[PDB]
């Protein structure tokens, strides 16, 4: 994220999300969090296209 | 008067904000045991700094009160019903 | 092989023979000019190639923000203002090591500690 | 692997470069195009002890030398003979070869030819990478060891 | 081009914060690139900082 | 409760110089490169490891 | 309370909805699958600002993969239905020595890795070497016209399609190849 | 045979030359034885040286170069196999389900093999 200093390879910046779902996330964990999560949504918009022609 | 700028994508690749205005700027010279953790200033170059990060948010998400306290997943389906509910779409 | 073109009109250099006196010439396909040799040298075809590079700081490497800072101690000038990087060789099988840079005379020394570097 | 011959851990590599596909190209580092007429001295001071041995135990003038990667030369076993060796099998009568030596500390592989002799010359450029086979069988790229 | 670009820069970017220079308008350093982006185009998505 | 609280705070902090140590020692070229083909591939799959290993 | 922001169409109030899409005027390089003749590619998208609004895109290839002899810089223009190589190109805008040209695509000559890319390239031009058969061969005297209007009003149509500029075009068709091979360099 | 022888023888011788020488020378012486031886062886080595180490040595780094990445995984101590009966399965989490239902987590123990879903 621009919030951050070029190469830098620590955990709190290739996504590592520290708090617990009771503390809540910050700014940038929260934003990975999601590009994280989001996956799913779509291995499954797409995966919902094939799938269906197998089982027929 | 200069005190805030229009910075794009493409514009934000060449310089480094700050989360806060204030948590993020100050000397290091204890800390809440309830409170979240968040990382360090560890940098003096600092182009600009951020209004407040909820604006990352759009309508939708806005309105979710703590979306910063669930599985990401959980507030991407709330900004699909929001949609779906009932209340006063004008006045007239 | 730091190749070369003639003079007057300029194009490629193209090699050829002399039988009588057994030596080396370059020479134009389309003018006429021709040079004698500059080596027996007349083609490399470097397959495996061994990069650990830097990048050329255009010395304002310094202006540029969105590069960290460290406190080591260049071998010369002993300042301690730097601000590294990475070898800018987009190589997946790459190194991770670091290059600084003194922002008070323009040194770049590595922290490696196998191979040594002046490039 | 075989019955018996199991645990064996060498007896690993040993089929291994028995197996993955190997080609010139793999093993070497360079091909080089040099203007060296006197096929009894090249212009190069590094390659003399070479010649010198391979005349005491016609041609062209247009020379093709081969440097190989040594490291390369033990991953998947292998001799500078094995090698060229090949190569003299691959052309056969009509391309003079010669090579260095397994302890020589750049390995090397020269040759000429035998009317556009630079053109030709280069055919066998590539002849010589791609449609050379070492030690291995084709399609098989890469194979490894597991426990 | 452009020789010593430091300084075409910040003039650019004071040029800006004034009205000068329309504040919707993006102009980038790629210093370690030595280039000058500059745009104007319309449909560029723009926060505020 | 309060102490497990901790407990976990710095069982995390430990797990960043487990990392971090893992950082510089990569960055002074002195990283097996490891079967794990590719020395960064092998650096990353050696820090991944040492965070999950802290959630679970 | 409302906001406003739409229309009003036959009664009904219609939305016109953001439209996003790939930007424009800009160089881009990209790998191609191990499956073609072609290994790397730089495309720019030509749209005029304002005017018509032409949208004829600039392709600069580059064929043979890693490895194979002869890795040959070709590019594609409009309403030319085979590809040309980079000099001709060049020549043809009025650029004929080459080394001139590697002037217009290498800008350090302490770079013979790049300049050494090159060199297959200027061999398969060699077939040319001046401005007049440089148009020729983008297809007489008919022919020879067509050409210098494609290169005016179709070839990397954005900056100006006028007359006098053959010189600001070439040096981007440089950028473009040099920004090729940078990739082909893993630089 | 033849030559063888031659070759051885030659070669050786050659060788020787070369250187060784020385040784050669011684030769012587021785014786022869040686041778023878030587043839045979071869021787060388042984033869071869003083090479007979370098070869012998790069050897190995070619054995390294032949073993198949370990998919290195932790075990939790409150998970359990339905086979192998024992505390060490790994496990991943993905969103096989829509946004409504969330998280599916599929298991493997990591010593006796066998998979399985969470929901
Ligand atoms: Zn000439
Ligand atoms: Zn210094
Ligand atoms: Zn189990």
């Amino acid at each position: 994220l621009p919030h951050f200093s070029k190469d830098d390879y620590s955990p709190e910046s290739k996504g590592f999300v520290e708090n617990s779902y009771l503390r809540g996330l910050t700014p940038q964990e929260f934003f990975f969090h999601a590009m994280g999560g989001r996956e799913g949504l779509i291995d499954t918009a797409v995966k919902t296209a094939e799938t269906g022609y197998i089982q027929r | 008067e200069g005190l805030v700028e229009y910075i794009d994508a493409e514009e934000e690749e060449s310089i480094l904000i700050a989360m806060q205005p204030e948590d993020l700027e100050p000397a290091e010279a204890d800390v809440d045991p309830a409170k979240r953790i968040r990382v360090s200033h560890h940098a003096t170059t600092f182009t600009h700094c951020e209004i407040h990060p909820s604006m990352i948010l759009g309508v939708a998400a806005s309105i979710i009160p703590f979306p910063d306290h669930n599985q990401s997943p959980r507030n991407t389906y709330q900004s699909a019903m929001g949609k779906q509910a009932m209340g006063v779409f004008l006045t007239n | 092989t730091t190749f070369r073109f003639c003079r007057d009109c300029n194009n490629m250099l193209y090699p050829r023979e002399d039988k009588e006196n057994n030596r080396l010439l370059f020479e134009c396909r389309t003018c006429s000019y021709v040079e004698e040799a500059g080596s027996p040298l007349v083609y490399r075809h470097e397959l495996i190639t061994n990069i650990g590079e830097t990048a050329g700081v255009v010395q304002d490497i310094g202006s540029d923000p969105t590069l960290p800072r460290s406190d080591r101690e260049c071998p010369k000038c002993h300042s301690r203002e730097n601000v590294f990087f990475q070898s800018q060789q987009r190589r997946k099988d790459t190194s991770m090591v670091l290059f600084f840079v003194c922002l008070s005379c323009s040194h770049i020394f590595t922290s490696d500690q196998k191979n040594k570097r002046t490039q | 692997l075989e019955p018996g011959h199991a645990a064996d851990q060498e007896q690993a590599k040993l089929i291994r470069s028995a197996i993955e596909h190997t080609t010139l190209k793999s093993v070497t580092i360079a091909s080089e195009i040099y203007y060296d007429p006197d096929p009894r001295s090249t212009v190069i001071p590094e390659d003399e002890e070479i010649i010198q041995l391979h005349f005491s135990l016609q041609q062209s003038p247009w020379l093709l030398r081969l440097e190989l990667d040594r490291a390369a030369m033990n991953d998947k076993d292998l001799t500078m003979g094995q090698v060229g060796e090949r190569i003299k099998q691959t052309f056969k009568n009509d391309l003079f070869v010669i090579w260095s030596e397994d302890n020589d500390e750049k390995l090397i592989i020269r040759c000429r030819v035998v009317a556009e002799e630079d053109h030709m010359l280069k055919k066998i450029e590539n002849t010589m990478l791609e449609n050379i086979t070492l030690r291995g069988v084709e399609n098989i790229e890469r194979v490894v060891m597991m426990k | 081009v452009h020789r010593n670009p430091a300084r075409l820069m910040e003039t650019l970017r004071t040029l800006r914060r004034k009205g000068d220079i329309n504040p919707e308008v993006s102009m980038i350093r790629d210093i370690r690139e030595k280039e000058l982006k500059i745009f104007t185009d319309a449909g560029r998505v723009y926060r505020p900082l | 409760d309060g102490p497990t609280m901790r407990e976990i705070t710095e069982t995390i902090a430990e797990a960043k110089k487990k990392v971090l140590d893992v950082t510089k020692e990569a960055q002074a070229n002195l990283l097996t490169a490891k079967h794990g083909m590719t020395l960064r591939e092998s650096f990353e799959d050696n820090v991944v490891r040492f965070l999950n290993e802290a959630r679970d | 309370f409302d906001m406003g922001g739409y229309f009003i169409i036959n009664g009904s109030e219609k939305v016109l909805i953001a439209q996003e899409r790939s930007a424009g005027n800009i160089v881009q390089v990209f790998k191609k699958a191990a499956p073609s003749p072609i290994s790397h590619v730089a495309e720019i998208r030509s749209a005029l600002e304002k005017g018509s609004r032409f949208i004829s895109t600039l392709q600069v290839k580059l064929y043979g993969r890693e490895g194979s002899s002869a890795r040959t810089i070709k590019a594609t223009l409009p309403y030319i239905k085979q590809d040309i190589p980079i000099v001709i190109i060049f020549r043809a805008l009025g650029i004929i020595p080459d080394g001139e040209i590697l002037e217009h695509i290498c800008y350090d000559v302490n770079d013979w890795q790049m300049l050494e890319m090159l060199k297959p390239c200027v061999e398969d031009g060699f077939v040319i070497q001046d401005r007049e058969t440089a148009l020729d061969f983008i297809g007489k005297e008919k022919r020879i016209q067509y050409a210098k209007d494609i290169l005016q009003k179709e070839f990397l149509p954005h900056i100006t399609q006028l007359e006098g500029f053959e010189s600001r075009k070439a040096f981007f068709l440089g950028y473009m190849i040099n920004r090729l091979l940078l990739c082909a360099l893993d630089r | 045979n033849e030559a063888a022888y031659k070759a051885r023888y030659r070669i050786i011788y050659s060788n020787v030359i070369s250187k060784n020488n020385p040784d050669l020378k011684h030769k012587i012486a021785n014786g022869d034885i040686t041778p023878e031886f030587l043839a045979t062886c071869d021787a060388k080595d042984l033869a071869p040286a003083p090479l007979k180490q370098k070869i012998e040595e790069i050897a190995k780094q070619n054995l390294y170069n032949a073993q198949g990445a370990t998919i290195e995984r932790s075990v939790t101590d409150r998970f359990t196999c339905g086979k192998c009966k024992e505390k060490k399965v790994s496990y991943y989490q993905l969103q096989t389900r829509s946004a409504d239902e969330p998280l599916t987590t599929f298991c493997t123990c990591e010593a006796c093999g066998n998979r399985w879903k969470f929901s």
